[PDB]
């Protein structure tokens, strides 16, 4: 039960925005120029780490 | 707390403090020709921008404010007020003229006609851009037609790439054979400049300054006096803009003729080459350590 | 005119074409660097020119090797169309100087030096802005590349044993010149000197660089003595992972 | 207020109709407007002080 | 072996940029005005912490 719960929580954590416009990398890349895109990608990277 | 029990406590650290300061800059006497880049009374087109190389001179950027009626700098890698302290390797100046609503396209990671077919900047650009209105000089009552820009091209342009060839763009399958027929176009349109247009449709003169980071021996930087060299003391040192604190000693490392710096595991500079006398020095932080206090109870 | 012919062959590069990636001193460390390198154990082309239709692509960089002694090779040419519609480089070397110009030259099919007139190389040069003159620069190895409008050249010459094939061991290359050319390059040509014409023969090795990650080993004196290519075989990948 | 729907949008030509300086976009970037595909467009026009 | 590896990793971690222009405090201080410098120093501080 503990292993399944931990894995499920880890998978479910991928839907958080962590303060960004969106939780999908492709949408952020397509909706913004790069220089505005690194600052959005950094929040997601830090949250997942 | 106001009372201390018996034991030994780790309180703080001790460190030796610097004595004086050292500045070491190379031998430069001439002055940079920043005046020629501005007020040139003639600027090239955007599709063929003008490039000038500046090296081996003392640079004083403040006087730049006295040559053109611009408002402020737009620098990316550094700050305009700190340009008088850094020391670079080479300087590049690119001059041209564009429309008013295209100044935003001269920036890293930008998309547009100018950025795709006329002038491209790298994503890691380190420099400044200065644009100012020139409606009084580049406008005629009947319309100026001496400035042109490219509109059609097979593919985009790499950063710092220039295209001069004038051909016939072929949209269709049939060969153009150098005639302006259907599906065949001339990829050069002339800007229409008139004094009655709005502020967004008026000519603008643009100059881009690009700096090279210190990897080779430095050649261009400001007028800072160079002091004497003293060793075997915890001192503050400044070598070509590299500032630090430590003890300088003669070094036994066998530097290659093209090497100017030495690094360590922690990515910290520990070996330097003096700009004036080509000698290798090594830097070691001066003494430091920790202090513990042993006491019985305050009672 | 067309009076020169060429023949091809293939051989193995073994482990050659290593250069210092930066002007930073290091010693007694192992450094991982990603750059443009010549892959280990790759085919390199052996060209025999005897008295040429050079359409040799530039790709992402060129490694050039020469083991001759008579000293007949002089300079190189770079371009994309090699006509008056596009600028092209004219790196030419002689006894006392090296001259680099990038103008709209109209080059011939077979360019060579009369020996010392360039009329057989190009016909005219109208528009250009960049010129350079400097001091001229056993197996000789050269590496040419261009990135973001910067054309960089590395070189190294070393005494060699009496062996036709490439040697076994390591020998690092060093940078000489970086220039702000900032044009498009797709093809390149090599120039030969023919006296007056008298027959001649030459041979050279050509290879192409690729983006690779390497693990270099620095000794206590600061020179590169060993390298590991991380994309050769699983053992090398394991070695790179374990550092 | 004007509603725009069921058409191909080319925003670049907007630069040729008014003598403005630059866009001020919030959710997206002006240079990326030629790739995204939306549901409806609304245009609100008025005049104010400087 | 574990102690040596941990100490070596801790020392090697000091060369990371963590999203800043440079990994050296002196270069950041000399290349920028202060108000642009705190935002660069903060990333390094957070990474080291
Ligand atoms: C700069 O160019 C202008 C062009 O009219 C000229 O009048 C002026 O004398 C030049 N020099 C300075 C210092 O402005
Ligand atoms: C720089 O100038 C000093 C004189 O102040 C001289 O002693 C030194 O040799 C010069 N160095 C170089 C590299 O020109
Ligand atoms: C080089 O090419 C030859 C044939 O042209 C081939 O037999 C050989 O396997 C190739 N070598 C490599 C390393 O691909
Ligand atoms: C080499 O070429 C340069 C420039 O073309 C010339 O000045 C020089 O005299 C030449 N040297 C020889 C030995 O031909
Ligand atoms: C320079 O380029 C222009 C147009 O690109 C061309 O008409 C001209 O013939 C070239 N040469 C000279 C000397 O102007
Ligand atoms: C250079 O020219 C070739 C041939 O026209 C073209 O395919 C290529 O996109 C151009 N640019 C580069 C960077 O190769
Ligand atoms: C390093 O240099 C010293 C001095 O020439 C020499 O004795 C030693 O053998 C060298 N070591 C290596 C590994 O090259």
């Amino acid at each position: 039960n503990h292993n399944a719960q931990a894995l499920n929580t880890l998978v479910k954590q991928l839907s958080s925005k962590f303060g960004a416009i969106s939780s999908v990398l492709n949408d952020i890349l397509s909706r913004l120029d790069p220089p505005e895109a690194e600052v959005q990608i950094d929040r997601l990277i830090t949250g997942r780490l | 707390s106001f009372t201390v029990e018996k034991g030994i406590y780790q309180t703080s650290n001790f460190r030796v403090q610097p004595t004086e300061s050292i500045v070491r800059f190379p031998n430069i006497t001439n002055l940079c020709p920043f005046h020629e880049v501005f007020n040139a009374t003639t600027f090239a087109s955007v599709y063929a921008w003008n490039r000038k190389r500046i090296s081996n001179c003392v640079a004083d950027y403040s006087v730049i404010y006295n040559f053109a009626p611009f408002f402020a700098f737009k620098c990316y890698g550094v700050s305009p007020t700190k340009l008088n302290d850094l020391c670079f390797t080479n300087v590049y100046a690119d001059s041209f003229v564009i429309r008013g609503n295209e100044v935003s396209q001269i920036a890293p990671g930008q998309t547009g006609n100018i950025a795709d077919y006329n002038y491209k900047l790298p994503d890691d650009f380190t420099g400044c851009v200065i644009a100012w209105n020139s409606n009084k000089l580049d406008s005629k009552p009947s319309g100026n037609y001496n400035y042109l820009y490219r509109l059609f091209r097979k593919s985009k342009l790499k950063p710092f790439e220039r295209d001069i060839s004038t051909e016939i763009y072929q949209a269709g399958n049939k060969p153009c054979n150098g005639v302006a027929g259907p599906n065949c176009y001339s990829p050069l349109q002339s800007y229409g400049f008139r004094p009655t247009y709005g502020v967004g449709h008026q000519p603008y003169r643009v100059v881009v300054l690009s700096f090279e980071l210190l990897h080779a021996p430095a050649t261009v930087c400001g007028p800072k006096k160079s002091t004497n060299l003293v060793k075997n003391k915890c001192v503050n040192f400044n070598f070509n803009g590299l500032t630090g604190t430590g003890v300088l000693t003669e070094s036994n490392k066998k530097f290659l003729p093209f090497q100017q710096f030495g690094r360590d595991i922690a990515d910290t500079t520990d070996a330097v080459r003096d700009p004036q006398t080509l000698e290798i020095l090594d830097i070691t932080p001066c003494s430091f350590g920790g202090v513990s206090v042993i006491t019985p109870g305050t009672n | 005119v067309n009076l020169i012919t060429r023949t091809q062959s293939y051989t193995n590069s073994f482990t050659r074409g290593v250069y210092y990636p930066d002007k930073v001193f290091r010693s007694s460390v192992l450094h991982s660097t990603q750059d443009l390198f010549l892959p280990f154990f790759s085919n390199v082309t052996w060209f025999h020119a005897i008295h040429d239709n050079p359409a040799l692509p530039f790709n992402d960089g060129v490694y050039f090797a020469s083991t001759e002694k008579s000293n007949i090779i002089r300079g190189w040419i770079f371009g994309t169309t090699l006509d008056s519609k596009t600028q092209s480089l004219l790196i030419v070397n002689n006894a006392t100087n090296v001259v680099i110009k990038v103008c709209e030259f109209q080059f011939c099919n077979d360019p060579f030096l009369d020996v010392e007139s360039e009329f057989r190389v190009y016909s005219s040069a109208n528009n250009c802005t960049f010129e350079y003159v400097s001091q001229p620069f056993n197996l000789r190895e050269f590496v040419f590349k261009n990135i973001d409008g910067y054309f960089k050249i590395y070189s190294k010459h070393t005494p060699i044993n009496l062996e036709r094939d490439l040697p076994q061991g390591f020998s690092a290359l060093e940078p000489l010149v970086d220039l702000p050319i900032g044009i498009n390059i797709t093809r390149f040509q090599t120039l030969l000197a023919l006296h007056r014409w008298t027959a001649g023969a030459a041979a050279y090795y050509v290879g192409y660089l690729q983006p690779r990650t390497f693990l270099l080993k620095y000794n206590e004196n600061g020179t590169i003595t060993d390298a590991v290519d991380c994309a050769l075989d699983p053992l090398s990948e394991t070695k790179c992972t374990l550092k």
